[PDB]
């Protein structure tokens, strides 16, 4: 499910915005 | 009907009023902004609530009035280093100047030879982020309470020509009625016409960013679908493990629900997550008001919102002042204050 790939994905902690 | 006529057409003359009397107050402290409002050694330093590129935000204890804030503090030399100075001013600038009732207020500003501070009300209930993550996804009354701060947060900044830049669930607090305070303005910019800076966050990207086309406001906008969509679903639209996986995905068009979106919240975000800019919802002829009359948004009191009178779905544990149970733990470092004055000229406005 899309939940799990999510879950188990590296992007579910804080994220940090990028400059480029 | 008829009564929803009168009242439709005559909220929105208060509306045209409201904005025109905010220019005027965003305008006076954006032409002459605050500086110098107090010092580091008035508050006592207790724990990090959050960190960023170039330092850290901390519950600290205003020693004359035992009132805790929020205090961001940024090294000076990071910043330079980093080639933010101008972010950074941006930041301060409209922080000082903005005034609505989601917005984080800045209570002072100050800087020392070495750092740059921002004192803001506390909001001890955490960022959304935090909540989003633990439950897994918010139903969508809940999500839609939220969404709609944001709405009326995003027609006040454009009314000032500002874009905002930097939405998602962690840089949207929580206060102690469970409404949204956001923060974190280092993306924001005052702006007529084109910019063109690649920043943000990759999942609420917008394509005509990726893509360095040249864009306006109605980044915003995109990015407000793709809160809606995290905030509903407990992931968001667009996601992979690399950045680069995210960006195509995004400029694909393309986009998959979940079986228990209602068939209107698939129709809002439909228009929102629009890669078509003559298409996109904030964007058209009626602008705002293409949302708020969205079927999605049919149970929401536009004006009960703006003035706190609905009851937030969510309150959270308030375990009294100074209490940091909704924030994470970070790792604490010493503030260092040197006796050389650092980037004098660079700061000298904020
Ligand atoms: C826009 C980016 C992030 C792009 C990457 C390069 N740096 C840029 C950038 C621009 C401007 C900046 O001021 C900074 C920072 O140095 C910075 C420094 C600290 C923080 C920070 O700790 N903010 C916390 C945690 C991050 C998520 N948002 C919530 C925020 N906390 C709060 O603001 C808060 C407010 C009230 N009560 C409690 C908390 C955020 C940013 C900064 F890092």
């Amino acid at each position: 499910t899309t939940y799990a790939d999510f879950i188990a994905s590296g992007r579910t902690g804080r994220r940090n915005a990028i400059h480029d | 009907g008829n009564a929803a006529a009168a009242k439709k057409g005559s909220e929105q003359e208060s509306v045209k009023e409201f904005l025109a009397k905010a220019k005027e107050d965003f305008l006076k402290k954006w032409e002459n902004p605050a500086q110098n409002t107090a010092h580091l050694d008035q508050f006592e330093r207790i724990k990090t609530l959050g960190t960023g590129s170039f330092g850290r935000v901390m519950l600290v204890k205003h020693m004359e009035t035992g009132n805790h804030y929020a205090m961001k503090i940024l090294d000076k030399q990071k910043v330079v280093k980093l080639k933010e100075i101008e972010h950074t001013l941006n930041e301060k600038r409209i922080l000082q100047a903005v005034n609505f009732p989601f917005l984080v207020k800045l209570e002072f500003s100050f800087k020392d030879n070495s750092n740059l501070y921002m004192v803001m009300e506390y909001a001890p209930g955490g960022e959304m982020f935090s909540h989003l993550r633990r439950i897994g996804r918010f139903s969508e009354p809940h999500a839609r309470f939220y969404a709609a701060q944001i709405v009326l947060t995003f027609e006040y900044l454009h009314s000032l020509d500002l874009i905002y830049r930097d939405l998602k669930p962690e840089n949207l607090m929580i206060d102690q009625q469970g409404y949204i305070q956001v923060t974190d303005f280092g993306l924001a910019k005052r702006v007529k016409g084109r910019t063109w800076t690649l920043c943000g966050t990759p999942e609420y990207l917008a394509p005509e960013i990726i893509l360095s086309k040249g864009y306006n406001k109605a980044v915003d906008w995109w990015a407000l679908g793709v809160l809606i969509y995290e905030m509903a679903a407990g992931y968001p639209p667009f996601f992979a493990d690399q950045p680069i996986q995210i960006y195509e995905k995004i400029v694909s068009g393309k986009v998959r629900f979940p079986s228990h979106f209602s068939s209107d919240l698939k129709d809002l975000l439909r228009n929102l997550l629009q890669v078509d800019l003559t298409k996109r919802f904030g964007n058209l002829k009626n602008g705002v008001n293409d949302i708020k009359n969205h079927k999605w948004f049919a149970t929401t009191d536009w004006i009960a919102i703006y003035q706190r009178k609905v009851e937030a779905p969510f309150i959270p544990k308030f375990k009294g002042p100074g209490d940091t149970s909704n924030f994470d733990d970070y790792e604490e470092e010493e503030i260092r204050v040197s006796i050389n004055e650092k980037c004098g000229k660079e700061f000298s406005e904020f």
